[PDB]
């Protein structure tokens, strides 16, 4: 369910952000998405452990 | 050791039927035209701008 | 007079399909057991947000929207004549008590099938410069539950502040108006994808408990 | 001709280059702005006639409806998954076995 | 399957693969 989370970005689709915004802002939006999803994955790994 | 996924082959783009055209086919191809002092500006919206 | 909307006023918030999964959405909605006004006429109503319209029947006709009802801002003029729907977005010289015969004594073209003991349920949302219409007709405010599906969307992008109602007079009357409020529900779909039952999320502690566990059956115990 | 901005959302523009159809193949698509990659398969669901696509419990696009016809096409992801190597020690031999 | 085992067995209901048990 965390894949459909905006995480403070414009949208939650990788193809939507890259083909609509300029790369200087796309870099920041994608970086925010990656750090949010990585935090979610780390939380799930700790819970599983 | 790695991840195995199959690559996509070709791309398809889908969109609805191209209908509800503008009167561009008659504003360029009309019977007559208005003069330069009393020209007829026509509203263009809600049609396919092909 | 006044009456209470028992459980009606629920519509599909999006154009997605779900199969027997309990889902929660937050859009401009009509609260359950609210205070819906039973307006009667043989008027000027404010439009703070979307409104819930319902009537029974053929003298009831179309609707008039707008900000001021003047000759300076565009006003929606939706009318029916038992065979077609007409939408006009312009400025007109509106009068205090408008009606139809067909002489036009009341003062972006879309023509489609007309909407018209049966009960009809209409809601008129306005968000992000759009204008969405939802319609449903049911036979037998009488109790019961049903869905409410969109049929047409109108991209206009104007501010709407006022709401009216048109009538037809023969020469030779009772409609309910509710107000939408921002809150969430929890919707249960089924196999065929239509809405079967809905529950409010902030109406009652049991309803809020149903909202926070995403189920209709609450087992015995204490929940936060 | 003179163009105008900032009055309404866009409501007039030309063709969008509709393409053909493929079935039973891992291809990428763009259906009414809904991007995704999967295998296009004939469906047996029954959509209501106002809904563009559909989701599931996992909140993923699994059923989509093409705007040309009234039929609906299921979306399932194509073949993916990790690969593992079965081998004895290199002091023993160099024979290997591949698992998918 | 023993009847006790059958009674026990009948009372229990992207990028995320599930490895089967050994
Ligand atoms: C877009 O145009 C196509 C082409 O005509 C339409 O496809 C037709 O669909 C009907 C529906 O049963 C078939 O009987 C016809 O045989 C189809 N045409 C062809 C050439 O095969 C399609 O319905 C149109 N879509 C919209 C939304 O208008
Ligand atoms: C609805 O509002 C009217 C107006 O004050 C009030 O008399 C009535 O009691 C209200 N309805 C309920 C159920 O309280
Ligand atoms: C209803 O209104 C439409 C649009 O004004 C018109 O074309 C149609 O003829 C009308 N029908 C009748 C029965 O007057
Ligand atoms: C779904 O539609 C089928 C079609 O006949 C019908 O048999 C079934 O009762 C419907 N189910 C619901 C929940 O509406």
């Amino acid at each position: 369910k965390q894949l459909s989370s905006k995480f403070g970005a414009i949208s939650s689709v990788l193809n939507d952000i890259l083909s609509r915004l300029d790369p200087p802002e796309a870099e920041v939006q994608i970086d925010r998405l990656i750090t949010g999803r990585l935090q979610s994955l780390q939380t799930y790994v700790t819970q599983q452990l | 050791t790695s991840n195995f996924r199959v690559q996509p082959t070709e791309s398809i783009v889908r969109f609805p039927n191209i209908t509800n055209l503008c009167p561009f086919d008659e504003v360029f191809n009309a019977t007559r035209f208005a003069s330069v002092y009393a020209w007829n500006r026509k509203r263009i919206s809600n049609c396919v701008a092909d | 007079s006044y009456t209470n909307s028992f459980t009606r006023g629920v519509y599909y918030p999006d154009k997605v399909f779900r199969s027997s999964v309990l889902h929660s959405t937050q859009d401009l909605f009509l609260p359950f057991f609210s205070n819906v006004t039973w307006f009667h006429a043989i008027p000027v109503l404010p439009f703070n947000d979307g409104v819930y319209f319902a009537s029974t029947e053929n003298i009831i006709r179309g609707w008039i929207f707008g900000t001021t009802l003047d000759s300076k801002t565009q006003s929606l003029l939706i009318v029916n004549n038992a065979t077609n729907v007409v939408i006009k977005v312009c400025e007109f010289q509106f009068c205090n008590d408008p009606f139809l015969d067909s002489e036009f004594r009341v003062y972006f073209e879309y023509v489609s099938q007309p909407f018209l003991k049966n009960l009809r349920e209409f809601v008129f949302k306005n968000i992000d410069g759009y204008f969405k219409i939802y319609s449903k007709h049911t036979p037998i405010l009488p109790q019961g539950f049903s869905a409410l599906e969109p049929l047409v969307d109108l991209p206009i992008g104007i501010n709407i502040t006022r709401f009216q109602t048109l009538l037809a007079l023969h020469r030779s009357a009772a409609y309910y108006v509710g107000y939408l409020q921002p809150r969430t529900f929890l919707l249960k779909y089924n196999e065929n994808g239509t809405i079967t039952d809905a529950v409010d999320c902030a109406l009652d502690p049991l309803s809020e408990t149903k909202c926070t566990l995403k189920s209709f059956t609450v087992e015995k115990g204490i929940y936060q | 001709l003179s163009f105008e901005l900032l009055h309404a959302p866009a409501t007039v523009c030309g063709p969008k280059k509709s393409t053909n159809l493929v079935k039973n193949k891992c291809v990428n698509f763009n259906f009414n702005g809904l991007t995704g990659t999967g295998v296009l398969t004939e469906s047996n669901k029954k959509f209501l006639p106002f809904q563009q696509f559909g989701r599931d419990i996992a909140d993923t696009t699994d059923a989509v409806r093409d705007p040309q016809t009234l039929e609906i096409l299921d979306i399932t992801p194509c073949s993916f998954g990790g690969v593992s190597v079965i081998t004895p020690g290199t002091n023993t031999s160099n024979q290997v076995a591949v698992l998918y | 399957r023993s009847p006790i085992e059958d009674l026990l067995f009948n009372k229990v209901t992207n990028g995320l693969t599930v490895l089967p048990p050994l």
